[PDB]
């Protein structure tokens, strides 16, 4: 299926925004998340809701300012962000999934106008030649293990476009994703491989943990073609 | 018929105020509607030790979350959801 979000909104500092997300399936048995992306910044997980019991878990950085609701009757998920500062100018996405997000909404631009686990992606950017083997690293500050499984996922994001899941459960390849994309690693060190670099493959790549909250994303790796 | 396609766990495990456990699984392949080739095993991941409560788990669609109640034995348990090596497998220790 798919997710439909409410439209773009302009807001004044100190104001509050509420974004909706309508699913074409029963949101009851799923985890619905909100993920943010400030302009020219990486993906930031905002929090998640279990629409069966109403349990909410938020990112400590947004804790106190965010309220996430979900009506199973309408299959609509809501995200209320209060006290809108200028830095809250971002594209907001709703998503579905625990082992990666295979369902994403289309995004909603919000314009504001008048310890805790660490995810390290390496490199910050790389360039390989067309048809050449590209590898991206993701080391986590703590074992992303849950039920003897690595809860390390890999996404692809092209400009202005919502992200796309590629690899979940550290190795598992998402349907419709080419076979050249390999996923590997265990414990704290993980790798994303691309066998023969195609021109479509030019995008920012993110790793994400989801074993325990917060389901933190890496900072992103901008893959490009080697410019002769 | 039984299913060939891919699966995934949509939510964390919730053990009941009595004994049982629930597992919500997804359909990422082709064969909808179909039967869910779900089972449980041993410490060896060979010996079939456990109890399936849900009568014939259904995979109606691709965006389908199959509610599966079950009763594993005491200690380590490796639940098998799909078919093969690319199929789901997950540890659970009964205190």
């Amino acid at each position: 299926v798919q997710l439909v979000q409410s439209g773009a909104e302009v807001k004044k500092p100190g104001a509050s925004v509420k974004v909706s997300c309508k699913a074409g399936f029963n949101i009851k048995d799923v985890y619905m998340s909100w993920v943010r992306q400030a302009p020219e910044q990486g993906l930031e997980w905002m929090g998640r809701i279990d629409p069966e019991n109403g349990d909410t878990k938020y990112d400590p950085k947004l804790q106190g300012r965010v309220t996430m609701t979900a009506d199973t009757s309408t299959n609509t998920a809501y995200m209320e962000l209060r006290s809108l500062r200028s830095d809250d100018t971002a594209v907001y996405y709703c998503a579905r999934g625990w082992e990666g997000f295979a369902y994403w909404g289309q995004g909603t631009l919000v314009t504001v106008s008048s310890s805790d686990i660490v995810m390290t992606q390496s490199p910050a950017s790389l360039a390989v030649s067309l048809g050449q083997r590209a590898t991206i690293s993701c080391r986590a500050s703590e074992n992303v293990d849950k039920y003897g499984n690595s809860f390390m996922h890999w996404y692809q994001q092209k400009p202005g476009q919502p992200p796309k899941l590629l690899i979940y459960r550290a190795s598992e390849l998402q349907w419709g994703v080419p076979d050249r994309f390999s996923g590997s690693g265990s414990g704290t060190d993980f790798t994303l491989t691309i066998s023969s670099l195609q021109a479509e493959d030019v995008a920012v790549y993110y790793c994400q943990r989801s074993n325990e909250v917060p389901w933190t994303f890496g900072q992103g790796t901008k893959l490009e073609i080697k410019r002769t | 018929t039984m299913c060939s396609g891919k699966f995934s766990i949509d939510k964390e495990m919730a053990e009941t105020q009595h004994g049982t456990t629930v597992v919500k699984v997804k359909y990422e392949g082709a064969g909808a509607p179909c039967k869910v080739p779900i089972e449980i095993r041993d410490v060896n991941k060979e010996k079939v030790v456990g109890r399936i409560i849900s009568s014939t788990p259904l995979a109606e669609n691709t965006n389908s979350v199959t509610n599966i109640e079950l009763e594993p034995p005491f200690g380590d348990s490796y639940i098998v959801i799909g078919v093969g090596n690319s199929a789901l497998t997950l540890h659970w220790f009964r205190k």
